[PDB]
């Protein structure tokens, strides 16, 4: 079996950014449900088919997750408020995403994630991501 | 003062100035040393 | 860590792997707790890091390469941080429009003859309108001479504060940077100027404000370090006049009229020398492109051996003895000077060997200039000296006379000042009759001989064309005991016949005689330096009365500006730093023989320099190493109490105690080197070999001929590289065939070692015609002694010092090499800190 | 594959870095550490077509200029447009004046050693790691 053991690969940058925005205080961080999807992210696959699948279930997964850790109001809030947002003027609406987006945090994710490239080349970064997950994991039960 | 330390107090705060004084001296002095080996050459053909 | 536990926590393909591993670690020495460790680190190692990388593979795959220091099969506790330190090191220092600046600056650099070559034409374009008025012309050129000496004066004296004089050094290092970079003589001579003018500035400080008055031991200690000081000033001063500006006289042509050749008499003194040495500069002598009728060899034997006058006769040469021993060399040429009847005389010692253009190289200038009474020629050695064979570096780095010959005399000869070196040279007979023949009242015969030419005003010349070759002396007890004769002899010239007061000689002339007798009392002040720092740590005597950082500011301009410029003039000649070992290695055994002869100059035997011995094993002369071991143990005691004095001493004196330790530390290197030089390594050849490219052919006995290319020859045999697919076997008789000119000759010679394309042969025995010839197509080519001189690498200051700080190292290595105390004992400490000092600098990749 | 072949230090714009840190250390600059980040590791970023590579240094060029307009206190495009009419009437004997007030000799002369200093240590050392680690410093700095 471990020669079926691959890495978080792509997923560790995932999980870094998840970090540096819990550090920032934009995320509501759910310990438990992160490391599970770890474990899932982590579990041994034989065939490269099932990598595929898994790859391809974790994306919507990863995503609402990361949506649920968010303090972004659910989908059905905005469907059901979404019918008064269509009424804004595109300058409105332009203005309203600069104001949203801070040009400084997608920098940083920016940096974060050519830091990654770099020291994936030399440090495994699968295991400090699940060592920050089990000691947030920890820090919640203490 | 005299002379010889009205000049050295003169140029004891511009070190740039007299490092310019030397370079234009090492330049005349190496100068004039070539012509003038080239004249004691010259004797040598004499 | 075979524990009943790890079976018990590990999977057994785990545990078999780490099991496996450990055994594998202990099997090459390394200790149980080094293993274990070893093995933890591996695990930690997997773990974080990505092994199966292609990045990771690679650096596994270079690790001997890149970790030289660590082995891998040898795990040991700190390798960690020796990785990461190693890895610090290549991540930073390790490195051996923008790409066009590459380009370009070779552009300028083509450029730079370029330009100099229309410069020289302006030169002369500039020059056929330069004239005027000589009177005021004079009155110009000295006015130039007047107000630059005015401004050179100030800058010499001008008091600076600590951070003025900063900004004035580092504005000067910058002037001699950029001008370093410039090509040509006019650069050299700025360096020149600006060296001079730091170092006059150095002992301007020195002489007015650097003397402790109130305490007699340290002005005691630093009136003796002022003495050395301004000795080495007064040498540096000399020795740039004597090389300002090197003649490099090229030969005149002769007459086509070969009736209008003079006669020359060729001397080969000997003393005590077997035949087989002499017999290689006769059969050399007998090849002299000259008219037969015009040309007399004679050999002069001091020793009256019947072998020799036997020889002379069967080989057509003349012979004279002397039944008087006086004089040695000098008293055996008086001699023969009675008989010889030639309006030249050629000297040659007994194993130089002359090239066949020797007399056509050298006679031309006599028939030009009728003054001229004495041509020199260099001395060229295809052996080894005790330098070059005992540190490895034979044709790698000019040895000790190179500077001498490449330099100094093609400087002297600008100045007139050209003196015989008792070979290698033509002496017009009448002037050297009017002075009474060779001098005889000095030991160094030649040397005051030319004195007595220039003081009847005739001239000599220098011609820096190597036109002979002899053998180098084999040991460094018999180079030792030479040159003692040699320090002796000039400093007796210097108090019988002195330059500075004596009549007849021109200024220059005198200036040049002094600064070549000066320099062999470098012997007294090599010895203060290499003390002076002890006598702060030893004595606590202030031997400079100033801050250490105002020594730091005046010292260091001085030797920087000062090695650059020589770096610049003598590079080619003189490598940096490598005068410090040949100085330091001669300064103990000099300097006594030079004082005695500067109180009483009439006490002193001349001794014969051996030559021709074998040294069947490396052995280290105890006799000879004893004051370099003496010196060695000075400074390391001075070391001891430099750390005691940095510890338990007065804060106010603890950047004095790191100035003095630097100084001791740059004398333990020295040292160092001339213990490296003091053992003696093994001389298994009795004939040297010299290397030489030469066209030759190989007859079979069965007539079949090859074509080859000698690579090495020596008296009994050469090395030979054939050129196809010959089928030659060892042991075969072959006959060589070698050319001279449009003549070729047969030698019988027998395969010796066959190793693919490259056989030795051994000369079979020849007739003396036969020798002769062998002689007159290898040592006396017109070619093989020319080539040798242009092949050394131009000086680099830094890689130099790097080469001598090893050399230390290897002499450090040399006392424990061979120690009579806990010496190597020390070394042993040494070598452990060194394998931490292997991890330290960064090796090189 | 490996993107590692791709991996280039930051070249010339090592040079740039040097500067505004110099620049910051006297005290002329208002360096935002962020961004000067981001614009380092877009120049780090690996990329394994050539043609990517020149078009980062096209691209980069206007950024890193623009960025280092930014740290600066110069006033903004805007107000030299605005107020450009005004300096339009300036004699050029004033706009030289200026101009020689404006420009210390004295930076120009250490941006010169400086460009000196890197050309030789460039060719011992791999300046590109002290720049990131200077940055990289800086930024925790900003944030301690």
């Amino acid at each position: 079996l471990w020669q079926y053991w691959r890495g978080l690969s792509g997923w560790n940058f995932y999980f870094l950014v998840k970090f540096g925005l819990l550090w920032a205080g934009y995320l509501n961080f759910h310990p438990l449900l992160n490391l599970v999807f770890a474990a899932f992210l982590l579990m041994p696959l034989p065939r490269y088919s099932l990598h595929r699948l898994r790859h391809w279930i974790a994306l919507p997964i990863g995503f609402a997750l990361f949506w649920h850790d968010t303090w972004l109001p659910g989908p059905e809030s905005i469907m059901s408020q979404g019918s008064q947002v269509a009424g804004f003027s595109t300058d409105y609406l332009i203005d309203l995403v600069t104001r949203f987006i801070n040009w400084q945090m997608i920098g940083a994710i920016f940096v974060l994630l050519v830091a990654w490239l770099f020291l994936s080349q030399w440090i495994r970064i699968t295991v400090f991501v699940v060592a920050i997950l089990l000691w947030l994991n920890v820090l919640t039960l203490a | 003062l005299p002379w010889f330390e009205r000049v050295w107090y003169a140029l004891a705060n511009h070190p740039i100035l007299l490092a310019v004084l030397a370079a234009i001296s090492v330049i005349l002095l190496a100068w004039v040393l070539w012509r003038l080996l080239r004249i004691i050459s010259r004797r040598r053909l004499n | 860590m075979g524990s009943i536990l790890t079976r018990w926590l590990l999977i057994p393909p785990v545990n078999a792997r780490l099991i496996g591993r450990y055994r594998d670690y202990r099997r090459h020495g390394a200790s149980a707790f080094s293993a274990t460790l070893g093995c933890f680190w591996m695990i930690l190692a997997w773990i974080f890091i990505p092994l199966e990388h292609p990045r990771w593979q690679r650096i596994r795959a270079e690790h001997k390469n890149l970790y030289p220091h660590i082995n891998a099969s040898r795990p040991r506790p700190l390798d960690p941080v020796r990785y990461l330190i190693q890895t610090c090191w290549l991540l930073i220092g390790a490195s051996r429009g923008l790409q066009n600046i590459r380009g370009r600056y070779h552009q300028w650099m083509n450029e730079l003859p370029e330009r100099v070559s229309h410069k020289t034409q302006h030169l002369d374009e500039k020059k056929e309108l330069g004239h005027l008025s000589a009177g005021a012309r004079r009155l110009i050129l000295g006015i130039i001479v007047t107000f630059s000496l005015i401004l050179a004066l100030i800058c010499v004296t001008q008091p600076f504060n600590p951070l003025a004089q900063f900004i004035f050094l580092m504005l000067l290092w910058g002037v001699a940077l950029i001008v370093r970079r410039m090509p040509g003589r006019f650069s050299a001579l700025m360096l020149i100027v600006l060296s001079l003018t730091v170092s006059c500035r150095y002992i301007w400080w020195r002489y007015t404000s650097t003397l402790n008055w109130d305490d007699p031991v340290s002005l005691v200690c630093g009136l003796i370090l002022l003495f050395a000081e301004t000795y080495a000033w007064i040498v540096l001063v000399l020795g740039y006049f004597q090389v300002v500006w090197p003649l490099n006289r090229q030969p005149v042509p002769l007459p086509k009229d070969m009736s209008l050749w003079p006669s020359v008499d060729i001397f080969v003194p000997t003393y005590n020398e077997d035949l087989n040495v002499v017999k290689n500069t006769i059969y050399a002598s007998l090849g002299i492109d000259w008219p037969k009728d015009k040309l007399n060899i004679w050999i002069l034997d001091d020793g009256g051996r019947e072998e020799f006058r036997q020889f002379a006769q069967n080989v057509g040469v003349k012979y004279i003895a002397r039944t008087t021993h006086e004089h040695a060399k000098a008293g055996n040429i008086n001699n023969a000077l009675k008989y010889a009847k030639g309006e030249f005389v050629s000297i040659f010692d007994c194993d130089h060997v002359p090239t066949r253009s020797f007399l056509q190289m050298t006679m031309g200038w006599f028939l030009k200039e009728k003054q001229l009474a004495m041509m020199q020629t260099p001395h060229h050695f295809f052996s080894p000296d005790p330098f070059e064979r005992n540190l490895g570096r034979f044709r790698k780095t000019p040895n000790e006379g190179t500077l001498f010959y490449g330099l100094v005399q093609d400087g002297n000869d600008m100045w007139d000042a050209t003196f015989f070196c008792g070979s290698c040279a033509v002496i017009r007979r009448k002037p050297l009759d009017e002075i009474g023949g060779i001098a005889v009242e000095t030991v160094t015969e030649d040397a005051h001989t030319s004195l007595r030419l220039h003081r009847r005003g005739y001239t000599s010349a220098y011609m820096r064309i190597p036109q002979a070759a002899g053998l180098a002396t084999e040991s460094l007890s018999a180079h030792i005991g030479q040159r003692i004769r040699w320090a002796r002899g000039m400093v007796q010239i210097f108090r019988l016949d002195n330059p500075l007061t004596g009549k007849g000689l021109k200024f220059a002339q005198r200036l040049c005689y002094v600064n070549a007798m000066f320099h062999f009392l470098s012997g007294i002040p090599r010895l203060i330096f290499l003390t002076a720092p002890l006598a702060f740590l030893l004595l606590h005597a202030y031997i400079i009365y100033a801050p250490a950082l105002m020594i730091a500011l005046f010292v260091l301009p001085h030797m920087i500006h000062a090695s650059l410029t020589n770096s610049k003039i003598q590079g080619k000649y003189r490598h940096s730093f490598w005068s410090e070992i040949y100085e330091t290695v001669l300064a103990w055994y000099i300097a006594p023989p030079t004082l005695v002869a500067l109180i009483n100059p009439h006490k002193g035997k001349f001794n014969v320099t051996a030559k021709g011995g074998l040294v069947e094993e490396e052995y280290v002369d105890w006799v000879i190493s004893r004051p370099y071991i003496f010196l060695v143990l000075l400074n390391l005691v001075g070391v001891a109490v430099g750390i005691w004095r940095y510890f338990y001493g007065p804060p106010t004196e603890m950047l004095t105690v790191v100035v003095s330790m630097v100084w001791v530390f740059y004398n333990l290197i020295v040292l160092g080197g001339a213990v490296a030089v003091s053992v003696e390594s093994k001389q298994v050849r009795r004939s040297h070999r010299v290397e030489m490219t030469m066209p030759a052919a190989i007859a079979r006995e069965d007539g079949h001929l090859f074509s080859c290319t000698v690579q090495d020859f020596s008296d009994g045999g050469l090395g030979i590289k054939i050129n196809g697919q010959a089928q030659i076997l060892e042991g075969q008789k072959v006959n060589l065939l070698l050319k001279r000119g449009q003549q070729e000759y047969v030698f019988p010679t027998q395969v010796a070692r066959v190793m693919g394309n490259e056989v030795g042969l051994k000369l079979m025995p020849l007739t003396t015609q036969q020798h002769i010839d062998f002689v007159q197509c290898t040592f006396a080519r017109a070619d093989t002694w020319a080539l040798w001189q242009d092949s050394y690498p131009e000086d680099k200051p830094l890689e130099s010092l790097l080469d001598i700080l090893k050399l230390g190292f290897r002499g450090y290595r040399h006392l424990a090499e061979f120690a009579p105390s806990s010496v190597k004992g020390i070394f042993r400490v040494l070598t452990s800190l060194v394998s931490w000092v292997v991890s330290f600098i960064p090796r090189r990749p």
